[PDB]
């Protein structure tokens, strides 16, 4: 029996502390803590509703774009503005391409070194490694020659004595299970991923004006001026350039990222049977395509008690059932007001008093849906799509399963998706489906401009009296995001963000119920309490972002 | 062959400043960490966590005493004894001050560390301040922007390595190759400004011909930077004004995060 | 899926206009020829030669009559009954007129085909003239520059393919997205012009600060183009003035190849 | 006796006609004819000497840069200007990067389809094709998967019925000797080459301001403003960007282009025994590195009657022996004045009277060196380097020969280099040595700027009276280039360009001696006189450029 702390948790965005009680070699109880606060909700208060998005985008630069888009949607909700369809297409392209970058970086730069041992890679035979992937991937950069160059770079790094970010890593740990050859394959893919994520952000930059932190939005649409015949604006040459980067993403996603996901599951199959965070899941529909902020390409919904068969669909960002369920508590958080609050009536009054196991121990609030804890993010979004009978999602999941089957002789059932590896699989499925979103929305944009519609912006009016409430929903890389704006006498009188990492990472709630990160760790085997790799494996599967969770 | 060591500490950051490195092409992030420098501490990319990564930092500060470049992103919160940002149970201001004692050079990357930025705006809930304010006896090199073009940082580090000293700096300690001139004093839309050719609203006829964004709130007239020349992401033609949105002044203290998007600049 | 056919004829060309395609990225030349179009005749890349390539041309002119885009680079020399450019024993003007009869659209790529260019300058040794001059009955789309940015051409082709008609043109039949504005009316050095901040010689103090090049002979004030915005080679920041040399006016008849490099423009 | 005409010769620059007399299936006599003239020498006359380079660079856009550099060197010669060393480094990087692009495009886009059969590539086994390269190349993009993707692109093209550039090619010709697998390898490399040549031109563009047709030169140096601390000028960020592209070129050149050169020689060994064009060879030294227009990185010289042991070194661009020997005749060309002319006293008076076998038949002049015919270009440049004992060149040739020996069991001796394949090998060796030129000169620039030298330009004065003469030499991609300028009363009174393709392609001379293209074809076997692929093989080895040859 003993008490450990993991502080800082690395290979996440932001500042996270995890504490665990370990009994008889397994975690028996856990605490998640966000250790940095800025007060972004207070910073944006009393400003013009049109300004909010440029300020609150700075909640996070990893999930850049997301808070910007959620903020304009919130002001649009309050003001009753219908966004021009060309502005929906542009916003959708940006979100889809951003998310592609975000998920690739998570799987490789943030998560792979939980599962992959770089020292073991030095022992690999590059020819045997290449041979292992025959009939498993058609990727053009799995040759022995590619793998030998990568092995030599690792060799040179180790020989210099300056391991830097690779130093004091969990090399030779008993939970590291890959053969040398598979370790070398993963490091080669890690480096290749950096090129493909750059291509995704070239899409974002051409519409956003730069990334991180896009600058093309507005309450009322976008600032891109569509004119096929115009010099220095969004013309056909610029659109062709965008398309040239969209076309570069699919092969990496399908032939490297999707395959590696199945390979990791095949070598770590006990991770299909642990890391369950919740029994309830929530996602919002995303990528609207009509003239009235609807007709979403991806569905949403609510699953209760893991029952896909009886889920409740959500098809609108104005759904009163969704809106009315959401509250946050600060009983075990460092804020003053503790009872559950609907976010239009939310407060964020700091009340730091240090760490207590049974009192306050985090800057993250505790969100609930009609009083229940809920997991959000790619596992939620996948399970909802399967519940909706979405064929695209079923088919892509089956492709990952088939690779797993071929490697192990075993299959994967939906029950095994409620796990650390299931969560990773949801993220990979999302990434693959986003490539069809990109092709679909580029084609829609080209077709619509061809009909003679170049409209991008509806100038808002904001009444100087009255009190108006708006909420902007968005299915972000890490799950359902919502910004809640109250306008009074022309200015922002309340602003509250409820962010996907808030739902997952938040501490024990008003009824002392346990949220997803803390719940997922119960039962985790920990072979060496001084080097708790197994805990970090499960926490990474949620893709934590603490600037997002706390703001 | 040995690479120059770098220690990177995040304070009240959004991580945008690290994410800028993933867009860079000269060097790419992979060539940066394998060829150009030895990244001895960086919490976003480090294999090690918790006790092991704090071991790496202590080892590196001693091993490379007097030789490493210290980089900070985010503001430093001083309200209520530093508790608004706590790492391994201690205020980030203490981590930063200790690392600063043995630094060869110190860089504030982004507007937050350079002057307080968005985190210090409005009522300033956490008493956020700049890196130079935390380190009054040290020369801090300021690379502002939210975030800056990553090469504003990488070419500063390269000048230090190749030529043995910082690049030339202005009176706010910003490198002149990147921040030496107002955006409005090197903006391709100046001809339209000069002729009174102004967009009045996004999507209007002037906007759709690439006219000047002054009357939409462009802060170019009061913001130092290289956004119109170096621009962003190395694809050609990409910066906020070229895309159709005014400059917000994110580089510049008292402009970005203080003035409204559509509030007009003072023009000289 | 069949691809739209293109026939490319070189007259008094230097081949710079074809070479521009090897710098393109959207599409790359390999994607152009395998995915975007069917390049039915192009003498620089064709596997076939001699009687076999002339067969290919004749077969394509018949099979695709009324459907192909005809592209010409180089001027057409009329002096001495056409003998300054003979291909397969016949004057190039005859090859061009025969191909023009069946064309869906006709494009003069480069200053030489658009208005005579360098080959028609000075004394004009060969009586070189433009494509429009040899095809008086046809609307010739002109894409000037020496050579133009290849996307000025490629996005003109793509408008024809995707939307079934040419892009909008000015009164010289140049696409407005590329040639609709004077370089000086969208130049990032305009603020320096406005302040009287001028480089006097290459390497002087103002030149080394990126000041205006008007007093070095910049023809930006009298040249239509997109060189300051689209620029060249898709790496960012690359056009003659950004590199430190004045615009020579290569897009514009009576400017490029007529006026001296250091001769001043007329300012309007 | 049969008479054939090949008109147009394709896969060259410009307008070329080749005629051949054939006796019993063997070429007995040939005629080379440049069929287009512009009169660029006359266009540039009567202008300010400072303006010439912008005009005469338009002699050619394939060998862009080269006439620009030769013209400024000619004016600097006439005016006695010493070029700043930083301007030399910048000129050198541009020429070396440009030449890398040019040679890569020649070997693949221009020449490969003489030797490679695309229909035979469709029959290849991609796994066997990859296996053939094990232990022969370390290139990372030779996998079966890469090769299969390439094969499918060709399959799709053929299936469409729209072969385009590939239509009516020499597929199944008896002179096509490669097995299916090697045909497929070559097509894969043809495609890959297009990306590497683009990286070489990114170097050119960042210094030149664009390419084709650079815009950074001046009589007196360059227009690039060196200031490490300046916004909008040539600073350290811009220099770092240039270096990022220089670094991308070497692996392709060494592991693909150099290897394919050896492989083509291994399968076509009879092409080592034909296509000799001359017994005399000329090259000029190139890449000056001092403050006085000298200290060249590459050597030059003159070889007479193939005797490398007694060659004459040339170490200066002011060499009076070089200068005095160069003349041109128009006896068999369509100009009026026929006696050999030194270029400072040259005329170019058109006198077209139609084709005559024994009279005038070309717009190309006939150059001689002290009355002899001479071959220029990469064969000349390689042989001179070997005669000088340059170890770099010896070693690079030995690497090609080692690959060839591995495949055939045979070595190559110097006598076998006087051939079609020898000419191709010289070009590949040049391309490889140019990568070291780029590294050397980038490093020299960074170092010199570090010492405090930012100088780039010496403003000329041009006397308003008097007559004076200058000549600018340059070792271009296709051989020795010279521009000859006479200034009288401040303006150009004569301008003559003597271009490398002029040396090689020129017609019979004042003494009816036969120049290199025409001499190289004697003895060529022609299996099918309707489809003379063997003639085009030898002519393409010289890398013809007729805009250059004729101007
Ligand atoms: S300057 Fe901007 S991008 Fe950098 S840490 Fe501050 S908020 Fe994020
Ligand atoms: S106001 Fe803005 S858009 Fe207009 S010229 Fe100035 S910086 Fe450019
Ligand atoms: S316009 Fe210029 S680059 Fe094009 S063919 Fe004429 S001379 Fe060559
Ligand atoms: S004269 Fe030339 S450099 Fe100066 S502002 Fe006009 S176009 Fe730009
Ligand atoms: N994705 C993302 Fe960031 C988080 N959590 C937001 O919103
Ligand atoms: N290389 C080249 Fe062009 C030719 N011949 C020149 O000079
Ligand atoms: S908002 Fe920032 S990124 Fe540049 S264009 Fe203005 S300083
Ligand atoms: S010389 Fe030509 S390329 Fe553009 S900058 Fe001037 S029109
Ligand atoms: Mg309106
Ligand atoms: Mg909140
Ligand atoms: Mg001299
Ligand atoms: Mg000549
Ligand atoms: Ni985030
Ligand atoms: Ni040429």
């Amino acid at each position: 029996s003993q008490r450990i702390t993991i502080d800082p948790v690395t290979r996440i965005e932001g500042h996270l502390r995890i504490d665990c009680e370990i009994e008889n070699g397994v975690v028996s109880k856990a605490w998640a803590s966000g250790t940095m606060w800025r007060g972004m909700e207070e910073i944006v208060k009393n400003r013009d509703p049109r300004d909010a998005w440029m300020i609150v985008q700075r909640i996070c630069g990893v999930c850049t774009t997301t808070h910007a888009l959620s903020s304009v949607r919130a002001a649009e909700s309050a003001l009753n503005i219908d966004v021009p369809v060309n502005a929906q297409y542009i916003r959708n392209i940006i979100l889809a391409a951003h998310t592609t970058h975000d998920h690739i970086v998570h799987f490789y730069q943030l998560s792979a070194l939980d599962w992959v041992d770089i020292t073991s890679a030095l022992q690999a035979d590059p020819t045997k490694a290449s041979e292992m992937l025959k009939g498993v991937s058609t990727w053009h950069l799995n040759s022995p020659e590619e793998f030998t160059k990568v092995q030599n770079k690792i060799k040179d790094l180790v020989a210099s004595g300056q391991l830097g970010i690779f130093a004091n890593g969990y090399w030779g740990h008993p939970a590291m299970k890959l053969p040398p050859e598979v370790n070398l394959i993963a490091v080669a893919h890690y480096l290749q991923a950096l090129e493909s994520q750059r291509d995704a952000n070239r899409v974002v930059a051409l519409l956003g004006g730069k990334t991180p932190h896009i600058q093309n939005l507005a309450v009322g649409g976008v600032a891109n001026p569509i004119n096929l015949d115009g010099l220095g604006v969004l013309n056909l040459e610029r659109l062709m350039y965008i398309k040239s980067f969209i076309d570069k993403l699919s092969d990496f996603v399908e032939q490297v990222y999707k395959v590696d996901t199945a390979v990791i599951a095949a070598f770590y199959p006990e991770w299909l049977t642990r890391g369950k965070g919740a029994v309830n899941y929530l996602s919002v529909p995303e990528f609207p395509t009509d003239s009235k902020n609807g007709s979403f390409l991806f569905p949403g919904g609510y699953i209760e008690n893991a029952d896909l068969s009886s889920y409740r669909p959500i098809t609108s960002h104005s759904d009163e059932y969704l809106i009315k369920g959401i509250q946050e508590s600060a009983k075990h958080s460092w804020y003053k007001d503790e009872a559950p609050q609907a976010p239009w009536e939310g407060t964020t009054i700091p009340a730091y008093d240090g760490w207590s196991d049974d009192g306050k121990y985090s800057w993250v609030k505790s969100p609930t849906f009609y009083g229940k804890t809920v997991e959000v993010g790619p596992l939620a979004n996948m399970l909802v799509k399967l519940a909706a009978g979405r064929e695209s999602t079923q088919n892509k999941l089956n492709e990952i399963v088939a690779i797993y089957q071929k490697l192990t002789g075993n299959t994967l059932e939906v029950a095994q998706l409620h796990s650390t590896l299931g969560r990773i699989i949801g993220r990979t499925v999302h990434s693959s489906e986003l490539q069809d979103i990109l092709q679909n929305q580029y084609s829609a944009l080209i077709t619509n401009i061809g009909k003679g519609d170049h409209t991008t912006f509806v100038k808002p009016n904001i009444p100087a009296t009255g009190e108006f409430k708006g909420v902007g929903f968005l299915e972000a890389p890490r799950g359902m995001l919502s910004h809640w704006m109250v306008i009074k006498d022309g200015i922002i009188s309340n602003y509250q963000a409820v962010v996907p990492s808030t739902w997952n990472s938040g501490p024990r709630n008003f009824n002392d119920d346990v949220g997803p990160y803390e719940q997922s760790l119960v039962g985790t085997p920990v072979a060496d309490p001084n080097k708790p790799l197994e805990v970090v494996r499960t926490i990474h599967s949620f893709d934590p972002c603490m600037a997002c969770a706390v703001h | 062959p040995q690479r120059p060591p770098v220690i990177w500490i995040g304070a009240q950051e959004c991580t945008g400043c690290t994410e800028s490195l993933l867009r860079a092409t000269h060097p790419t992030v992979e060539n940066l960490v394998l060829e150009t420098i030895s990244l001895e501490y960086h919490e976003v990319l480090s294999a090690a966590f918790g006790h092991q990564v704090e071991e790496n930092k202590h080892n590196a500060l001693e091993k490379y005493k007097g030789q490493y470049v210290l980089v900070v992103d985010g503001s430093i919160p001083l309200k209520d004894n530093g508790i608004y940002c706590m790492v391994a149970g201690e205020p980030i201001v203490d981590h930063i001050r200790k690392a600063a004692e043995g630094a060869a050079a110190i860089i504030a990357i982004g507007s937050c560390s350079a002057w307080g930025g968005v985190a210090a705006a409005g009522v300033n809930p956490t008493g956020a301040v700049s890196l130079q304010e935390v380190l009054p006896g040290k020369t801090v090199i300021n690379i502002p922007g939210c975030p800056p073009n990553p090469h504003n940082f990488l070419a500063t580090v390269a000048h230090i390595i190749t030529y043995g000293k910082p690049p030339k700096l202005d009176d706010k300690n910003r490198p002149t190759f990147a921040y030496g001139r107002l955006i409005h004093e090197h903006c391709e839309r100046r001809p339209h400004f000069d002729a009174g050719r102004f967009a009045k609203e996004f999507g209007d006829e002037g906007h759709r011909e690439g006219w000047c964004l002054c009357h939409l709130g462009c802060k170019g007239p009061e913001t130092y930077g290289n956004c119109s020349t170096l621009q962003f992401c190395d694809v050609g033609g990409v910066w906020p004004v070229a895309i159709g949105h005014p400059c917000y002044g994110c580089n510049e203290e008292g402009i970005g995060f203080h003035k409204g998007i559509h509030q007009l600049a003072n023009v000289e």
